Order: C-alpha cells, then structure tokens, then sequence
C-alpha cells in the first residue's frame, strides 16, 4: 500500500 | 504573482488512509482511491459525494480516468488492476498478471492502453477493450513508484526505488532513455509536464526536480517540502500561473513558482500525511488527500  | 488558494471543502467517507484522488478529465468529478478497498465518486463543484465502487480484495494506491471520463483504472495490493465504469459502478475487466502489489496506473490520451507499475519491478501495457497483457517490461530493478504516458502516448515515463528514470517508446516497449543522479536516491514520483517536454520527478531526499530527459539535464528543484518515506504525487498547475504542487509529510500543500523555484503557498488544514494532490483541468483548484489519521479530501479554490 502507497498508504503505508 | 502568488496565488491564494483557500479551503472550501473537506470530503469524508473513507474509513481508511486515502491513497490517490484524481480529477476527470472533463472536470465534473473527483475520484479517490483508499487502503479501504475503495474507490470513492465526488462532485468536483461542490464536493458532494457521488458513489461507491468496490470489488477488490485488498487496498488500492493509485485510480486513473480514460480521456472520455467514462471508465476508470484502478491499481490494488491484490496485485490486480480493475478497469470500471463509472455510471454502473460496474467492474468491466480485470487485468492479472502482476506477481505482487500493483502501485500506480495511467490510460493513454488514446485510452485504447493501460500503464502499470508494480512491487514486482515490472511495468505493463494493457490492451482496454480485452483486458490482455500487451506487453512486459522489465523496466526497474526496485519496487515502480509511478507511471505516466506522454501527451501522445507515445513515450511512457517510470520511476523506481532503484534510483532511476526510465522513457519508453510504447510501441516497441523499448527503453529511449535512462536518467541517473548521483547518488541514487530512490525516485518516488514521476510524470510528464502537458507539453511533453520535462519530466517532474521526486525523490526520498525531500527534494523534487524538473529535467529535460533528452538531454539530460535538471533545469530545476523545488525544496522546503518533507519527502522521504512516502510516494507522493506532483503536479503542474496551469490553469493560472505555472505552479509545481506536492503533497508532503508535515502535513501541508506546498506550490512553487515554477520558474523561480520560490514556495508561493503552504495549504494548511490536514492532519496526517498529504499523500496526493492534483490540479483541476480547467479550474483553479487543487484536490488533497492525507493518511490514517485524517483520511479526508480537501478541495481548495484560488483566483491564480
């Protein structure tokens, strides 16, 4: 995830 | 000159961090993409919130609209990419054949092509209509941060942890130009300007550059930002003045003047990580998105  | 965006509304409704937001192209709305496995419809006017649309089965980085904003592309941990159409909410095609997250996605001005870039170091060109692997690249030797075809779609440009920028001529997937840089940062971000003629990629140094790939040669960098854990999306603005617009991790929007270099602007207002900003097509007005702990949209509005 780009999120993480 | 210096511009005066001011917030005019924040959107929620993501139950996890958000990941992408993206204009249509037409200029009516506003997608987003989340950890939470979804992808979220907004009127890019008044910020109302339109639809929902679900199906895959882990989170999702990156969404894409095609030229006509009728469909949309979207890029999952689940190492799939699922293209949809946005009236039905319906899922048209889903494209396997990555072997580990799928980070980032882009149509063609065409948009008969897909572009992704994968965990797995490879990017892929998809045909539309079947939803067929056209064509592998194995384009990095890293995890591919970011993907973008040119004004044409002739040229692809991508970008890696490895440190590199790559141009590709789509139709033959050959690679026309690698740029290095001393010493290697990893490259989070990269995209074409709309005329075609400079690449705007960030690396994890906390720094953004504006190269012309042909010859080689940064003609620019834009710092004062926080730009070192996440892949962050970058812009040009030229619906007014020429900005450079980059999300960052204090928290803030930050906008250059793009030949000067000099920050115009700071957006203040977001509570986590502003992990994505983008540029309305016709309008000035910027869209951001934040992490875990804000997972909210923010739609801002500026005379310049």
């Amino acid at each position: 995830m780009r999120t993480a | 000159v210096k511009p005066n965006y001011a917030l005019k509304f924040t959107l929620a409704g993501h139950t996890k961090a958000v990941s992408s937001v993206k204009f249509s192209p037409n200029g009516e709305w506003l997608a987003s993409s989340s950890a939470d496995k979804l992808i979220k419809i907004w009127g890019a006017y008044d910020g109302k919130f339109e639809k929902t649309i679900s199906g895959h089965k882990l989170g999702i980085s990156d969404v894409a609209w095609s030229s006509d904003s009728n469909l949309l592309v979207s890029a999952s941990d689940d190492k799939t990419l699922k293209i949809w159409d946005v009236s039905s909410g319906k899922c048209l095609k889903t494209l396997k054949g990555h072997s580990n997250y799928v980070f980032c996605c882009n149509f063609n001005p065409q948009s008969n092509l897909i572009v992704s870039g994968s965990f797995d170091e490879s990017v892929r060109i998809w045909d539309v209509k079947t939803g067929k692997c056209l064509k592998t690249l194995p384009a990095h030797s890293d995890p591919v941060s970011a993907v973008h075809f040119n004004r044409d779609g002739s040229l692809i440009v991508s970008s890696s942890y490895d440190g590199l920028c790559r141009i590709w001529d789509t139709a033959s997937g050959q690679c026309l130009k690698t740029l290095i840089d001393d010493d290697n940062p990893p490259v989070s971000f990269v995209k074409f300007s709309p005329n075609g003629k400079y690449i705007l990629a960030a690396t994890l140094d906390n720094t953004l550059k504006l190269w012309d790939y042909s010859k080689g040669k940064c003609l620019k960098t834009y710092t004062g930002h926080k730009n070192e854990k996440y892949c962050i999306f970058a812009n040009f603005s030229v619906t007014g003045g020429k900005w450079i617009v980059s999300g960052s991790e204090d928290n803030l929007v930050y906008i250059w003047n793009l030949q000067t270099k000099e920050i115009v602007q700071k957006l203040q207002g977001h509570t986590d990580v502003v992990i994505s900003t983008a540029c309305h097509p016709t309008e000035n007005i910027i869209a951001s998105a934040a992490l875990e702990n804000d997972k909210t949209i923010k739609l801002w509005k500026s005379d310049c």
